[PDB]
């Protein structure tokens, strides 16, 4: 552990073992700060429509979303999964976040 | 007075203060002390935790109590909640006696 020893290797990879198959994926983001730090109410401008109008917050907060498919299936690992298959579902996934650097 | 748990021991004062450090000083020694250091502040989480213990509410009363509720009314902006540019605000001040039990 340490500034200098790295926290996670780089694993992108797609195996398929027989009934199971377990892809991997790896992305770099970067995480500005928003609203500078404070919530804010939002809400629908003056007015509208009465069906556009709307009432909520934005928080400073920001999350990650991989719900896409191509997220995980290259064009070509999907073109295997779709030929020989007749049905998926998912199992088990695992989430990591490494090799955190901030910058000001 | 005011409101609150009257202690012998009441949890100890926590005081903090940077610790000076000088801005160089001059080669030739000179006794009188240093008028001049970094300007410096330092920041960073502190975390509180308290372990309350209660009194169980048993009675026997057979309507209804009153309770502390928030107004279902429309409103600019609900209470105890952010405004739109992000100023927390407390709308009115909240006592703790509700229940009742009998004298």
């Amino acid at each position: 552990d340490g500034v200098g020893n790295s926290s996670g290797n780089w694993h992108c990879d797609s195996t398929w073992m027989g009934d199971r198959v377990i892809t991997t994926s790896t992305r770099t983001w970067a995480l500005p700060t928003y609203n500078n730090h404070l919530y804010k109410q939002i809400s629908s401008q003056s007015g509208a429509s009465n069906d556009n109008h709307y009432f909520g917050y934005s928080t400073p907060w920001g999350y990650f979303d991989f719900n896409r498919f191509h997220c995980h299936f290259s064009p070509r690992d999907w073109q295997r999964l779709i030929n020989n298959n007749w049905g998926f579902r998912p199992k088990r996934l695992s989430f990591k976040l490494f090799n955190i650097q901030v910058k000001e | 007075l005011m409101g609150g748990f009257g202690l012998k021991h009441p949890p100890p004062q926590i005081l903090i203060k940077n610790t000076p450090v000088p801005a160089n000083p001059s080669t030739t020694f000179s006794a009188a002390k240093f008028a001049s250091f970094i300007t410096q502040y330092s920041t960073g989480q502190v975390s509180v935790e308290i372990e309350w213990e209660l009194q169980k509410e048993n009675s026997k009363r057979w309507n209804p109590e009153i309770q502390y509720t928030s107004n279902y009314n429309k409103s600019v902006n609900v209470d105890f909640t952010v405004d739109t540019n992000g100023v927390y605000s407390e709308p009115r001040p909240i006592g703790t006696r509700y229940l009742t039990r009998n004298l």
